[PDB]
RNA sequence: AGAGUGUAGCUUAAAAGCACCCAACUUACACUUAGGAGAUUCAAUUGACGCUCUGA
RNA sequence: ACCUCGGAGCAGAACCCAACCUCCGAGCAGUACAUGCUAAGACUUCACCAGUCAAAGCGAACCUCAAUUGAUCCA
């Protein structure tokens, strides 16, 4: 079983990793094009 | 190969319809519509008319 | 013979030897989107449609969205798929912001403009809240084309349009019993002093809707005109006949349609009472008559036809004996 | 009686007259193409990258009713405009708009994956509970 | 060595060209494959024959082809189609002539 | 010093559509479902904050 | 050698077209037991016989296949 607080923390973890790897891919593509 | 079998209504009506089945399969029972009863009833194979 | 195409043939520009390099629709969804867009686009060949056819606001909205995002509970419910929306607040905001446009779309679909104004359109900028008082307790609202029975519409409705000289008109669009291109006027309150409606001039007293039995669904429109400057206006059915197009042609300079609200009514027992007592007439009863079935010209020798062929053409089913 | 002068044939010009009477034609063809045109009103849901659109469109193509999360009124009351919550909320809004518009029956034509989608299921349930039946009556011949 | 091939012509093809008044049930075109696809108010039989579902005028048009999502072969063809490409097929429509009916005064109660 | 000038990556889009990413199904890709962030450089059509080019 | 049926060329485009011309095949199989009943209107292998499709309706649920066959009488 699990709890509401840890579910919310996991969702925020997914959100922040989405942002982080979005920035990673953006910088990778910028270097590619440059 | 298949055989033609006369499926007869279990509803007591003398309603028969011919169907086909494998010669090597067990005797065949279906739920077929009986116009005399106006309802789907059980039909059981009775005889083999011919082998097709 | 090969006549050249009369225009750009489809799939012509893209066609090139680099098929492998070209990206492809990997999804039926994207293919369907493109196909629908192409179908909407006009074409030179025969087609189905031919035959059957500010900154402050942005800043405030962005701040509100940021506040909603910051509110953790909102995100909690959104990710737990349990959040809801205030329907009443959404409805009010829709009325304030984008309600007039959707109401205009509804009127165009129902054909109010093509009938009331012969095609001329107008955005109902001013919301119009009309409701027929049901009992002494409740009241049926008339939003746009909804259904209100003549029993409910027996007594005149309450109108609350928020503004600060107006003319309100109830027009039945398809209830005319003698003229296809004609209207019925039910009540016309002119020179209304703002929000309050009881002080308006009763040009024509209120007459409840009377859609004839078996005559189908009838549509009734509340037209509200803002009156730039006050102007003078000019149970018998001959005088209850009306032409809103001509009326607005006469009063166009001083009138501007700013509110609209309509509803649909079908026959009821109150219609029978309206016809017999108020109008003092025999109520007309209409029936939907489909065209007679088509049969080919009877042949002397109906080759290969079933025995029912003769029955298809006999008129009387009872036996007949001729001279005998 | 002058008031009793009634034309022998009545001319009801309401576009929805025969549709409500369940007698109007509905295109029965297009059996090799999708979606079917055999309807009077269609519920069309468009899931874009950022937004969600829900249209009630007559067979002739006219968009009778619309409900977009792009409108301020609706987008100012939900966190994300591209989630199951957004789909359910816009479905409820469309149901209310349909009831006030007089539209009670429609034909929803989803693809298999759209039908299996949780968001589409929530939208359909929202319309059903709002009082819209996603199954039009059979035409009367 | 070569036997068979004595079959006669099916006499298939278009039975009603464009502009022809067609009554409900009339067969518009008989085909072995889907040469002409069914349009508005045109039904398909088991043998791909097109019949008029309404009484009206036959019209042939070119319309975008969007197969049913469960038509696996056509869906695969679409999935392999390049972006920007749209399939077109010849459709047969029956533009109904008469209205569904009229409202007539039957009784002056 | 001078010219082109200017919406998140692209848009003869007007705050949108395509793009784009991870989570699950896939060996994997793709599809699909779930989610994710995103911009009209600043002041009154005009001037000046950032990029490209022409020179030293 | 062939005799009946179907598909493709000859016969490029409505239909139809011969050949002891060129090539492929068929004389089933599978699934279902409403593969039930009725019924407008149509197609038709150039006759007839035969063979096809099918709206609406009742009753219900919520056929694939190119050929894949054979009349009458009589049992
Ligand atoms: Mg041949
Ligand atoms: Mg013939």
């Amino acid at each position: 079983e699990l709890t509401f607080e840890e579910t919310e923390r996991r969702a925020l973890l997914l959100k922040k990793w989405s942002l982080y790897k979005q920035q990673e891919r953006k910088m990778e593509r910028d270097t590619i094009r440059a | 190969k298949n055989i033609l079998v006369r499926m007869v209504s279990e509803a007591g009506t003398g309603f028969c319809f011919n169907t086909k089945r494998n010669r090597l399969r067990e005797k065949l029972t279906l739920l077929h519509y009986d116009p005399v009863v106006k309802q789907r009833v059980l039909f059981v194979e009775k005889k083999k008319i011919r082998s097709l | 013979r090969r006549t050249p195409p009369l225009g750009p043939m489809p799939n012509s520009d893209i066609d090139l030897s680099n098929l492998e390099r070209l990206e492809k629709y990997r999804s039926f969804d994207r293919y369907r989107r493109r196909a629908e867009q192409e179908a909407q686009a006009p074409h030179w060949w025969r087609t189905y449609r031919e035959y059957f056819g500010r900154t402050q606001q942005l800043l405030e909205r962005k701040q509100a969205i940021q506040e909603l995002r910051a509110n953790v509970e909102e995100e909690r419910a959104a990710r737990l798929r349990t959040a809801s929306v205030p329907l009443d607040a959404v409805r009010a905001e829709w009325e304030r912001t984008c309600g007039p446009y959707h109401k205009q779309r509804l009127a165009e679909y129902y054909g109010l403009y093509r009938d009331l104004f012969h095609g001329a359109t107008f955005v109902p900028r001013v919301p119009l809240h009309v409701a027929y008082a049901v009992g002494e307790d409740d009241l049926m609202p008339v939003y746009c084309g909804n259904e209100v029975t003549p029993t409910e519409a027996a007594q005149a409705p309450e109108v609350t349009y928020e503004a600060e000289l107006w003319t309100l008109l109830l027009t039945s669009l398809d209830g005319h019993l003698l003229e296809p291109d004609a209207e019925y006027l039910h009540w016309l309150l002119t020179n209304i002093p703002g929000n309050r409606v009881a002080e308006g001039q009763v040009t024509c007293p209120y007459l409840p809707p009377f859609p004839a039995r078996g005559s189908g669904i009838h549509r009734l429109a509340f037209l509200l005109f803002k009156q730039d400057q006050p102007i003078d206006f000019s149970y018998q059915l001959a005088q209850r006949t009306f032409r809103t197009f001509d009326f607005y042609k006469k009063h166009q300079e001083t009138m501007t349609p700013a509110g609209l609200s309509f509803f649909q009514c079908r026959w009821d027992d109150s219609v029978t009472y309206i016809f017999h007592q108020l109008l003092d007439m025999r109520e007309p009863v209409f029936e939907f008559v489909r065209p007679p079935p088509y049969h080919p010209k009877q042949k002397r020798f109906p080759h290969r036809q079933p025995l029912r062929y003769l029955d298809r053409y006999r008129d009387s089913h009872e036996p007949t004996y001729g001279i005998y | 009686v002058e008031n009793e002068a009634v034309a022998p044939e009545f001319t009801n010009r309401n576009p929805r007259n025969l549709e409500l009477l369940s007698v109007a034609r509905k295109e029965r063809g297009w059996r090799t193409v999708f979606p079917s045109r055999e309807f009077w009103h269609r519920l069309r849901v468009i899931r874009t990258q950022h937004h969600v659109e829900a249209l009630v469109e007559h067979q002739n193509g006219k968009v009778v009713v619309s409900a977009s999360t792009r409108e301020w009124a609706i987008k100012k009351h939900l966190y994300s405009t591209r989630n199951v919550v957004a789909c359910e909320s816009i479905g409820r809004v469309l149901a209310q708009r349909c009831l006030e518009a007089g539209i009670n029956f429609m034909v929803y034509q989803p693809t298999p994956w759209e039908a299996a989608s949780d968001s589409m299921k929530r939208l359909q349930s929202a319309m059903t509970e709002g009082g819209v039946v996603l199954r039009e009556p059979q035409r009367i011949y | 060595k070569n036997l068979g091939g004595k079959s006669s012509g099916r006499r298939q093809g278009i039975k009603k060209m464009e502009g022809h008044y067609v009554h409900a049930g009339n067969i518009i075109a008989t085909q072995r494959h889907f040469r002409w696809h069914p349009g508005a108010h045109v039904g398909v039989g088991k043998n791909k024959c097109l019949y008029a579902l309404e009484e009206g005028i036959v019209r042939y048009t070119k319309e975008v082809y969007v197969p049913h999502p469960r038509n696996t072969e056509a869906v695969d063809l679409i999935t392999r189609l390049p972006k920007g490409a749209v399939l077109y097929k010849t459709f047969v429509h029956v533009v109904p002539a008469k209205p569904e009916g009229t409202f007539k005064l039957v009784a002056m109660l």
